[PDB]
This record gives C-alpha cells, structure tokens and sequence, in this order.
DNA sequence: ATTCCCCCCCTTCGGTGCTTTGCACCGAAGGGGGGG
C-alpha cells in the first residue's frame, strides 16, 4: 500500500525514551545492527523531531531478545470473528517475521523515529527510522491484509472449521478439535506459512457476587451486609434493604448478636437469587473503548471488571496466580489476551500502583507484542470487600 | 572549514523569517563588533550580503567576563521561535563514578566548535544581521551567518550529530578505546602505557583535523588532577571543584536560594545535607531583594552544612565485577540520606531525598519513593539496579504490603540495625473490640456560611455536639473523629459515614500537612485498640437517627 | 538589558478528576545549582 498519512490536524510522536538496563541495550545494539544491515532501518540525524520509546524482552522464556517499540501514541494519530469466543482452544501463533519484506511508505517512515540511549550518557543515542512495516504499529496487520488472505486461502478451504484471526502480530487460531489433533494442525498451519514466507475461552467463568452465609449476625456483620446490598443496588437493582436497616435502629454495641427475625430472612434469600444471576442489558458497544479495572484483594488475589460504563460490566474475572509487580504485570496480559479473543480491542487499564513504581519495572516482566493504554488510580478503593 | 555534510533545516510551516530590527548600542561596543565581525568575515564565518536580503535579527555585546574582552551574541529568539523543532540526543549528564578506573586518561577540547560545522545553504539568508550602522546615518554593513551560530536553538544538536559522525570510524577502528563526548568535550581512556595511550591520541587529533575540528593546546589537559564536567579526575578517585558558601549576615531571597542550590550540588559527594529548613524561608515572600531573618531551626541546619562542608570527601570509581549497595538513612521530617557503594567506607555516590509527594503520608511510604528514586539513578549510571539496606524491618514491610490496597515492591534488600527504625506508630484493628464504647460520629456544615456542627452519640448514655466556624463537610466529619478519640478510653470503636475520613485514616499516616489531621493521628497513636467502621450515609443505621438529626 | 541546548531540586499555580463544588494529585513554569 502507500498513503499512510495521519489524522488530520496533528502531529507525531514527541515521546521520551526512559532508562533501560545495560543488558538489554546490548541486546538492541546487536539486533538493530542487524536489521541495519539488511536495510529494515536506517540511521537519522536531529532533525526528525519525533521519537516513540524502545525496549527488549524475552517473550516465550526463549533466551533469544526480541525488540518492542512502543507505538501507542503513533496508532492513535494514524486511523473479529464471534464464533472465536464460543471455541474450545485458541492457539496464539507470532507472524511479526512477515512485515519485513513489505515496505514502508516513504513519506510515513520520520514517525517512526527511535532512540538507544546509552550507559553513563557516553554517547549521545544512535537513531534509527524504520523503512519497512513495523511490528507494533496499527498500519503493519492492515498493510498487510490483502497479503494474509493469500497465504490463508489454501488453509481454511481445506479445513473449514479452523477459525483464525489476526491481530497486530498474533495469529489467533481457533479449533473445536481435541488437545491433539489440534496441535498437528498446528504444525501443519506453520508449515503452510513457511512456504510464502493456547488459550481456553469455554473454560473461562464470570465472576459473581455472593453474600455471607452466617448462623448468628452481629450489628458489625449486619453493618457491612447492608453497605454491600446497598453498593449492589446500582450494579443489580430490586435489591431492596428495609428488613434488614430495621436491625441496625438504635444505638449499640458492634458485637451485639442481632437475631434474626423470621420475615427478614426473606430479604437476605430473596436478593442472595437477585445476586445470583448474569445481569443482562449489557450489550458491547463496538464504537465505546474498554475500560478494565483491577483491584488488589490481597493474599495473591486479583479481581477486575471490563465494562464501557461505570455499573455496567461486560465481564467479572479472579486471577489468583512475593512479587506484587510481576503478579500485576501477568494480569494485565492476561486480560488483554481476554479482550483480543472475545472482542477485538485491548482495554484501557485503571492500574492499582503508584505510576514511578510501574514505569520502573514492568518492562522487566512483560512479554507479549502489544501495549495496552493505562491510567493510575490513586483513591483508596478498599472501603469493604465489593468484589471479593 | 569541516568537509562534513549539512542537516537540512527549515522553518515551521507557515512562518517566515525574522524581521527585528537592531536596537541602539554604545559607541564602545560598535568597535569591538565591527573588528570582530571583520575578523569572522575574512575568516569565511560569515558572508557580507545585498540589498536582497528582508531579514535581520539584533546583534549585542557582552563583556565575556573579561572587561577588555566583548564577545558578540546575537538574539536569535524570533528565529528560534521560527525555526523548526529538533530531537536532542543529550538524553543526560555523564557522571564520574559511572567511569572506570583507566591506566591512561585525557581531556581535550575542540576550539571554535560551532564555527567548524558549515550551515545548510538554504537556511544562511534566515540568519541575516546587520551591525549597528555607526553612530548613526551610513546603513551598518550587513553579514550572514556560514557556519552555525551561537544563540541558535538548532546548533547544538547539529554539532552533535555532526561529532558523533565524525568519531564513529575511529571508534571503530579503536574498539578498546572509551570515548566520552558531551558537546565539544571529550573524555578519552585506554589501559594502555602512557607513551601508546599518547601515540594514539595525536592520531585522533590528526583524524579530527582531517575533518577541519582543531583541539588547541591550551584546552588539552594531559596530567593529572582532570577538570571534566566540574569535577576534579584523579586515578582513583573523583571530588566536586570546591565549593563556596556565602557567608552574608542579612540574607535576601536570591541569597538562601543560590545556597540552597549549591547544598543540592554538594549532596552528591558530601553526606548528610539538609536543606528542609532552609528551603521553608522561601515560602511566604516572593520578592527577591526582601531581608528574610533566620529562623532558630534554619541557623542550625546551616551550622551542620557548613561543619559537613569543611572536611575533604571523595567518591571512587566503578568495578564491573563487585555487585552496587545502596544503603538509606532517615534524617527526619521526610528527609532520607542515602550512599551508594561498592566495598564498605568507599562510596561511590551518595544523596538525598527529601520531596513531599502527598498531603497525608508515612515513613513507609516515603521509603519506597526513596528506592524507586535510587534505583532509577542508578539504572542511568551503570546499568544495574544495587542490593538495598533500609531501616525497615522485613516484618514490618511483610504487614505493609500485605495489608495495603496498592501494588508496591521493593527489590533484594536486607535489613541494617542503625536508628531512628521506619516503622507504623498504630494499626486499625480487623474486628469490632468487644467491650469498648461504640462511638457513632457525624458531622455537618452548611456549605452557604460555612458553619456547622460535629458530633457524637454512643452506645452508653452520652453524647456531645461541638459548633465549628468556617468549616466543610470533610472538616466536621475530621473533627467528629477526633471528639471521639479525644473521649474516649483505649479502646474504642468508630462508626463513620464518610469515607474521605476513613481513606485518610486507613492510609495509617503520621504527618500531615492540615493540622487537625495531624491532632488525629497523634490520638491514635495513644490508643490500645482502635476500630475504624464505615456506615451507609443516609439507610436508616443507628448513626443515622440519632447522630445526623444532631449535629 | 536583552542569547542557545541538557540534567537536577524546591515552590507556586493552574488543570483534572471525583464528589463531598472541596480536595487530592500532577505537570509546567519560576527561582536556583551544575555542564557545554
């Protein structure tokens, strides 16, 4: 393709590079070296005014570094099958070693400006400009779009029921076959790639609400019940608190055992059905963005909630499992690898960290080819266990 | 000249080139111009040009710190303000104790930097000036600029790229060889012999000249003590250029700020600077001639700095092969000292961190701000995040991140016995204490004259209303809690409606910067057993009758 | 009386978001230090 041009009225990518480990600019150093061989980049002076970060990871425990520019402020300046989500296993194949022999437009590579800084400050940073299609640009899977079909024509006719679908660099093939017959599939996909050059959605469960069941209630008890019902009366309205506010009346102590009386055993049965049900109404709108939030309930457990409007969630998940960073920098790629399959777009991130201490070190644990937007709450959202 | 090849450089699109016209000067300063104008011209730095030329810019003099001397500049901030934006690749600011221990180490200047770099053809009639035409009647004699000019927003990182081109083939060429360039100052060291390291480096000043950059003797430092980048280099060691504190009986406000300024200078090197109670005289006055007395608390702090401030310190350099320790001390007032090393009593670096981020924080808090600040610093310096020896305890650490609603984390670290200890002064318990008084509290302020009531029922027969004056909601309600601290025994439990109370109290903080705040904590630190509860606002709740119709 | 680029700290002020139209947090700009 060619025209590649920007959203009308704005600019590129003015943005820092941040500090990076020796070890990993030795792993730049060699691989844009590399790459400057073989004319993927070129080097440029100062007078390209625009820079996106650049980092290193170790994506599949493979030992061998793979380079990740940070081009989320480049996509959104540049303007999904349903059936995948119904499927039993979701293989998630890399086809970012295929852009490179596509080149880019010659008047769109200045964007794409980069910078390796350098240990002490020795040096000023070496700078490169990409001349073919990057890996992590929006532009790169719609490129080369037209030249996937080609490839996947011979492959789906045969088999009918493979459901594949591409994302940035990821190839997201969907089977209904059983834990074998898919992988040799598989491996016949790859090597169908070759010659032009793991997930489990039926498993996963939403995550409801429950209430406490318990024999005898304090006024504590009954205290924290009612902020709970009265908190889920926006998620899931007729839940109604009278029978149980006429326990809390009057001044008294708050381990005072309140027995309860045989009418308000109705209430906390009746809203326990309420509670337990999908509340429907809550249909994806495919032009809002996703918005996930994340919340800390401690002893290794992580709860969040994907919705487009506040009360009303598209979807409620745990991930469970020293390291508080790593544990949240797993469930970040773990839910957007959720969002991809069932919906096609990543969420925008309410991360539950100080921002200095996730921009330090979650490029250390991070590990997949796309970088999702984030935004770092600082209200302390601990008041009761809502989402527990 | 430099045969090295020009940056293209334009304007922003849509704009043109300057227009200014040269305000008047004194006849001393035209002389000087004019020479050094003639000077430049037959030299080919600049270019005498027509009357095809609509763009000017004002040309000045300063006297260059040398009287006799008048070194010419010229206003380039319309132009600047014109021209097109650039990426500086000056990402930061070399620091000696990244260097390594060198057998053999130069400094070399090159002279006349950015009169070597040729301009771009096209961008020459943008810089355009004219001399002060006399007196006055002759028009001046008007020149453009050939080379880059000083004053320009573009000339350093041309002259940048444009070193960096020229040093990269005897890099390469020499792949044993560290080369430290900042602007026009290179760092070069080598393990070889002094006759080898000197050999080699005539012939990178012969390969520079090639390039038409020529390094003057004068700025070609060949023996040790090394001035690079205000520090003193020595084999083995590095120190600060000395420092000098002013030493005024009536300080101003530019006064304490230029001596706050040089203390932060000198806390890279020296331990244990405070500048917390110097720094709080600038608050409050904002002229910058206005005589502020000292305080009792700055005098002492400036006792300390100066006694500090008098015995010799010296820093060390990098050994790639022994692991970073970054040891952290608390000075008080959310003031934290910290040394970076490598072998104990040989600091590689020390510092200090002393920002107040938040209005309501802990020592625990801070701490972390601490490490994160440490580990960023030195993740620039040498590459690699050090081993950390904090004052906390790992228990007390355990409880912190455990109970606390945020993701943090600390990397390897251990724990080192020397006080004052970073630990919480109380703990909100997880249960209702049985046996203790219940205290439903409630706070009202009418918004329209700022006035209200806060208040308090409890589970025996008492209760008290107190009336506050210019006062909020978050306020009454701060001030509830603190009636019910303030009456009760040691143990007690605390039922509240608002929750911008309860996340202040929950934080488990120890200063504050409101000052009721400040009251609460200090009652709870008194406390045995405190119980914070949260209540529905308005549902009908026992502290919903009989504590909002009330206060 | 008049310039330029870079890093840092400390204080002040305006913007933003949630909610409790007050209060907490953040980023940019002023001062200062240092380098070229």
């Amino acid at each position: 393709t060619v025209p590649v041009k920007l959203k009308p009225g704005m600019d590129g990518p003015k943005v820092k590079q941040w500090p990076l480990t020796e070890e990993k600019i030795k792993a730049l150093v060699e691989i844009c070296t590399e790459m400057e061989k073989e004319g993927k980049i070129s080097k440029i002076g100062p007078e390209n005014p625009y820079n996106t970060p650049v980092f290193a990871i170790k994506k599949k425990d493979s030992t061998k570094w793979r380079k990740l520019v940070d081009f989320r402020e480049l996509n959104k300046r540049t303007q999904h099958p349903a059936g995948l989500k119904k499927k039993k296993s979701v293989t998630v194949l890399d086809v970012g070693d295929a852009y490179f022999s596509v080149p880019l437009d010659e008047d769109f590579r200045k964007y794409t400006a980069f910078t390796i800084p350098s240990i002490n400050n020795e040096t000023p940073g070496i700078r490169y400009q990409y001349n073919v299609l990057p890996q992590g640009w929006k532009g790169s899977p719609a490129i080369f779009q037209s030249s996937m079909t080609k490839i996947l024509e011979p492959f789906k006719k045969q088999n009918p029921d493979i459901v594949i679908y591409q994302y940035m660099d990821d190839l997201y093939v969907g089977s209904d076959l059983e834990i074998g017959q898919h992988r040799t599939k598989i491996e016949e996909l790859r090597q169908h790639l070759l010659r032009w050059g793991e997930l489990h959605p039926d498993k996963w469960t939403v995550q409801p609400i429950v209430l406490p069941e318990k024999d005898s209630w304090t006024v504590n008890d009954i205290q924290k019940l009612v902020g709970k019902l009265n908190w889920a009366s926006q998620i899931y309205p007729g839940i109604k608190v009278r029978q149980l506010c006429k326990l809390l009346r009057g001044t008294k102590a708050l381990t005072e055992v309140i027995p309860l009386t045989e009418e308000a055993e109705l209430e906390l049965a009746e809203n326990r059905e309420i509670l337990k049900e999908p509340v429907h109404g809550v249909y994806y709108d495919p032009s809002k963005d996703l918005i996930a939030e994340i919340q800390k309930q401690g002893q290794g457990q992580w709860t969040y909630q994907i919705y487009q409007e506040p009360f009303k969630n598209l979807k409620t998940g745990k991930y469970a499992r020293t390291n508080d960073v790593k544990q949240l920098t797993e469930a970040v790629q773990k839910i957007t690898t959720e969002s991809i399959v069932i919906w096609g777009k990543t969420p925008k991130f309410k991360l539950p960290i100080q921002k200095e201490t996730w921009e330090t070190w979650w490029t250390e644990y991070w590990q997949a080819t796309w970088i999702p937007e984030w935004e770092f709450v600082n209200t302390p959202p601990l008041v009761k266990l809502w989402y527990q | 000249i430099s045969p090295i090849e020009t940056v293209p450089v334009k304007l922003k699109p849509g704009m043109d080139g300057p227009k200014v016209k040269q305000w008047p000067l004194t006849e001393e300063k035209i002389k000087a111009l004019v020479e050094i104008c003639t000077e430049m011209e037959k030299e080919g730095k600049i270019s005498k040009i027509g009357p095809e030329n609509p763009y000017n810019t004002p040309v000045f003099a300063i006297k260059k710190k040398d009287s006799t001397k008048w070194r010419k500049l010229v206003d380039f901030r319309e132009l600047n303000k014109r021209t097109q934006d650039f990426w500086e690749v000056q990402l930061g600011i070399p620091h000696p104790a990244g260097l390594k221990k060198k057998k053999s180490v130069t400094v070399l200047d090159v002279g006349d930097a950015y009169f070597s770099v040729p301009l771009d053809e096209d961008f020459r009639k943008y810089t355009a000036f004219t001399i002060p035409s006399i007196n006055n009647e002759t028009p001046g004699i008007r020149y453009q600029y050939n080379v880059l000019p000083q004053g320009w927003k573009g000339s350093p990182a041309i002259f940048q790229s444009s070193m960096t081109k020229i040093l990269e083939p005897f890099k390469k060429q020499n792949p044993d060889i560290v080369i430290y360039q900042y602007m026009d100052d290179l760092y070069v060291g080598s393990d070889l012999e002094i006759g080898q390291h000197r050999t080699k480096i005539e012939e990178l000043r012969q390969h520079l000249l090639r390039w038409g950059l020529t390094t003057p003797d004068k700025k070609h430092q060949k023996e040790p003590p090394f001035l690079w980048m205000g520090y003193e280099l020595h084999p083995d060691k590095w120190t600060v250029q000395p420092i000098v504190l002013p030493e005024k009986d009536s300080w101003t406000v530019n006064d304490i700020q230029k001596l706050v300024g040089k203390l932060n200078w000198a806390s890279q090197i020296y331990p244990g600077i405070k500048v917390r109670q110097l720094s709080k005289l600038l608050r409050g006055t904002k002229a910058l001639t206005e005589v502020i007395p000292l305080t009792e608390e700055a005098e002492l702090e400036l006792a300390e700095n100066r006694e500090i401030l008098k015995e010799p310190v010296h820093g060390v350099y990098y050994d790639p092969s022994k692991d970073l320790i970054a040891e952290i001390q608390k000075q008080g007032q959310g003031q934290w000292t910290y040394q970076i090393y490598q072998e104990p009593f040989k600091n590689l670096k020390t510092g200090k961190y002393a920002r107040m981020r938040g209005a309501h924080t802990n020592d625990v808090k801070q701490l972390t701000e601490a490490v994160q600040k440490i580990t960023t610093e030195s993740i620039v310096i040498w590459g690699k995040t050090p081993k950390f020896k904090l004052p906390i305890q790992k228990e007390t650490w355990e409880t912190w991140w455990t109970e606390y609603w945020q993701a943090t984390w600390i990397p390897e670290w251990e724990f080192v016995n020397t006080p004052p200890l970073v630990k919480l002064w109380y703990q909100l318990e997880k249960e209702p204490i049985v046996g203790a008084e219940t205290f439903y509290v409630d706070g009202a302020a009418n918004r329209e004259t700022k006035l209200g009531k806060a208040g308090y029922v409890t589970n025996k027969g008492r209760q008290k209303v107190v009336p506050l004056t210019n006062t909020t909601n978050q306020k009454t309600e701060l001030q509830a809690i603190y009636l019910a601290l303030q009456d009760s025994g040691l143990e007690v439990n605390i039922v509240t409606n608002s929750q911008y109370a309860l996340g202040i109290i929950q934080a488990q903080p120890d200063k504050s910067e409101s000052e009721l705040v400040n009251q609460i904590i200090e009652q709870l630190i008194k406390k045995e057993k405190v119980y914070l509860a949260w209540v529905p606002a308005h549902k009908g709740i026992g502290g919903n009758e009989q504590v909002d119709k009330l206060v």
